[PDB]
C-alpha cells in the first residue's frame, strides 16, 4: 500500500506583503490650506482630544470626492 | 428675454454636471461637541458640512457658519448670565435645544436633478448649501451654492443670443434689496454684530462711516475666524479690529450702481468670486445690497 | 487635516493581528472569508436600514518590526434619509479597530 507524503507550501505567507506597489503610506496635505489606486482606501489623522478623523476618497462616475468624517471616541 | 436661455439651459443639465472632478466634502457625527465641529470647518477651509446620525444611520441636516453665529450669540447672552451649557453640547444637544417643534429636516438633490431644481430649491428653502446626494448610493458627492451655479452658467451660456432683459438696469428690472438695510459702523462691537445677522438673517455687513458711505464688509464668513481662537471672549472687540484677521489685501469692498445692466452685474460678481455687491450712489453712500440669491432667483423667474 | 496616515500601524505580531481581527469580526456579527492569511473580505448587514457593505482588509509590512492594516471599501456590485456607503465604510472599520486594537 505505502504511506503517502505531503510536501506544503510554506513561505510566501510567512510575513505580510511588503506595503509599497504604488500604494502612499503617508499624505501630507499642508498646502498652506491624480494618484491611482489610493481610491477606496482608509486613510486617518493622528487621534487628538478623543476624536477620530476618518477619510477616503470615492468616485461617482467621473467625479472623486474625498470624504472626511469627525466622529467621536 | 422670458422663457429665457437660462431657464431652458436649467432644465436641460443636471446638477451632476457642476461637480468638480475633486472635491472634498467634511461630515460630521452629531455627537460631535459643538466646538470641535466649528474648528473643523477652519482647518479645513470649508462651510458647510453634513451631519450624520449613526443611529439613524442618515444625514439628518447641515451645520453652517449661521448655526455657529446663532450659538455664539447665544453663549455670549448666557456667560452674562452665568449658563454655560453652549460650548460643551454635541450638535445633536444644540439640534433639539432649537430644532425644537420647529421642524426643518435636511434638503437634499440627487445628481440627476436638474440645475433648475437645485435654484428652486435653494430659493424655496431659503438656503445656500445644498448637498448633492446620490439615491443609490446615499453618498453625498458635493454641496451646491449660488457662486458655483451662477458661475457655470456665466461660461456655458457665454454664447449670446442675448436676452433683452440683460441690457437693462437693475433700476428697471428691480433686482436687489433696496430698504431696511442691515448695517454696522466702524466702532461697532462684534457681539452686536452677531445680534444683527441673528435677528435679519442676511449673509454680510456693509461698515458704513458717519456719513453712511461704506467703507469696508462683514461677512458671516468672516465670523468663523473666531472658532480658530481659544477664548471667544474678543467678542466686545469692533468690527474693524475682527476684518484684520482676514487672509489677503483687502482692495476695498466691491460696489455697483442701480443703473448697471444685469450683464455688467453678472460679470462682476462671477469675476470677484463674491457672494453680493454693495450698491452705492455717486458718493459711496450705501442704497442697497445685490447679492447671488437676488440674481438667481430673477434668472429662474426669468430675469427681473 | 495635514498629515494623512494608511490604515493602523501596529508592532503586533502579524498572527495575533490577524487573529484579533478575525475574533472582533465575528463578535460584531460580521461575515468574512480568508482570501490569504494576510487578506479578509469582510460583509456586514446594517441592522437599521438592511443593507450589506463589504471591505477589504490587508495586512502589510512597513518595517522589520511594523505592519500595516489597510481597509479598502468595496463599490456594490425632497429628503434622503436612510444610508451612505461612504460613511457607514468609516463606521464598520471604526467599530472594527475599536473591538480588537489597543
Ligand atoms: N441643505 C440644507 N438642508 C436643511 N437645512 C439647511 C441646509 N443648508 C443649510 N441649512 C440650515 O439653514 C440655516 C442657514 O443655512 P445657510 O445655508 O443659509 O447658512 P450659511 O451657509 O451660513 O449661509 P450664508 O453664510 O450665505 O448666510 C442653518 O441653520 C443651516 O443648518
Ligand atoms: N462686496 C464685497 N466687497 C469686498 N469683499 C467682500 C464682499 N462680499 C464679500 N466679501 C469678502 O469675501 C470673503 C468671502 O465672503 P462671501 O460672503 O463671498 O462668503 P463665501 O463663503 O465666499 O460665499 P458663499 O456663501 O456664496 O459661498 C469674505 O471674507 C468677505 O468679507
Ligand atoms: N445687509 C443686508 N441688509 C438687508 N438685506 C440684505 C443684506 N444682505 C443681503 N440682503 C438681501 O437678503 C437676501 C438674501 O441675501 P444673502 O443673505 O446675501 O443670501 C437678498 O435678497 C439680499 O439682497
Amino acid at each position: 500500500g505505502q504511506e503517502m507524503y505531503a510536501f506544503r507550501s510554506e513561505e510566501r505567507f510567512k510575513s505580510p506583503p511588503i506595503l509599497p506597489p504604488h500604494l502612499l503610506q503617508v499624505i501630507l496635505n499642508k498646502d498652506t490650506n491624480p494618484n491611482h489606486v489610493m481610491l477606496n482606501h482608509l486613510y486617518a489623522l493622528s487621534i487628538k482630544d478623543s476624536v477620530m478623523v476618518l477619510s477616503a476618497t470615492h468616485r461617482y462616475k467621473k467625479k472623486y470626492v474625498t470624504t472626511l468624517l469627525y466622529k467621536p471616541i | 428675454s422670458n422663457s429665457s436661455v437660462y431657464t431652458t439651459f436649467m432644465k436641460s443639465h443636471r446638477c451632476y454636471d457642476l461637480i468638480p472632478t475633486s472635491s472634498k466634502l467634511v461630515v460630521f457625527d452629531t455627537s460631535l461637541q459643538v466646538k470641535k465641529a466649528f474648528f473643523a470647518l477652519v482647518t479645513n477651509g470649508v462651510r458647510a458640512a453634513p451631519l450624520w446620525d449613526s443611529k439613524k444611520q442618515s444625514f439628518v441636516g447641515m451645520l453652517t457658519i449661521t448655526d455657529f453665529i446663532n450659538i455664539l450669540h447665544r453663549y455670549y447672552k448666557s456667560a452674562l448670565v452665568q449658563i454655560y451649557e453652549l460650548e460643551e453640547h454635541k450638535i445633536e444637544t444644540w439640534r433639539e435645544v432649537y430644532l425644537q417643534d420647529s421642524f426643518k429636516p435636511l434638503v437634499c438633490i440627487s445628481p440627476n436633478a436638474s440645475l433648475f431644481d437645485a435654484v428652486s430649491s435653494l430659493i424655496r428653502n431659503k438656503i445656500h448649501r445644498l448637498p448633492v446626494i446620490d439615491p443609490e448610493s446615499g453618498n453625498t458627492l458635493y454641496i451646491l451654492t449660488h457662486k458655483r451655479i451662477l458661475k457655470f452658467l456665466k461660461l456655458f451660456i457665454t454664447e449670446f443670443p442675448k436676452p433683452e432683459f440683460m441690457s437693462k438696469s437693475l433700476e428697471e428690472l428691480q433686482i436687489g434689496t433696496y430698504a431696511n438695510i442691515a448695517m454696522v459702523r466702524t466702532t461697532t462691537p462684534v457681539y452686536v454684530a452677531l445680534g444683527i445677522f441673528v435677528q435679519h438673517r442676511v449673509s454680510a455687513l456693509p461698515v458704513v462711516d458717519e456719513k453712511g458711505r461704506v467703507v469696508d464688509i462683514y461677512s458671516k464668513f468672516d465670523v468663523i475666524n473666531l472658532a480658530a481662537e481659544k477664548t471667544y471672549n474678543n467678542l466686545d472687540v469692533s468690527v474693524t479690529k475682527a476684518l484684520q484677521h482676514r487672509s489677503h489685501y483687502f482692495e476695498g469692498v466691491l460696489k455697483c450702481y442701480l443703473h448697471e445692466t444685469l450683464e455688467a452685474i453678472i460679470n462682476r460678481l462671477v469675476e470677484a468670486e463674491v457672494h453680493r455687491l454693495v450698491v452705492v450712489d455717486e458718493h459711496d453712500v450705501v442704497k442697497g445690497i445685490v447679492s447671488l440669491s437676488d440674481i438667481l432667483q430673477a434668472l429662474v423667474l426669468t430675469g427681473g | 487635516s495635514m498629515a494623512w496616515h494608511l490604515g493602523i500601524r501596529s508592532q503586533s505580531r502579524p498572527n495575533d493581528i490577524m487573529a484579533e481581527v478575525c475574533r472582533a469580526i465575528k463578535q460584531l456579527d460580521y461575515e468574512w472569508k480568508v482570501v490569504n492569511p494576510y487578506y479578509l473580505r469582510v460583509r456586514r448587514k446594517n441592522p437599521v436600514t438592511s443593507t450589506f457593505s463589504k471591505m477589504s482588509l490587508q495586512l502589510y509590512q512597513v518595517d522589520s518590526r511594523t505592519y500595516l492594516l489597510d481597509f479598502r471599501s468595496i463599490d456594490d456590485e425632497v429628503a434622503p434619509r436612510p444610508g451612505s456607503h461612504t460613511i457607514e465604510f468609516f463606521e464598520m472599520c471604526a467599530n472594527l479597530i475599536k473591538i480588537l486594537a489597543q
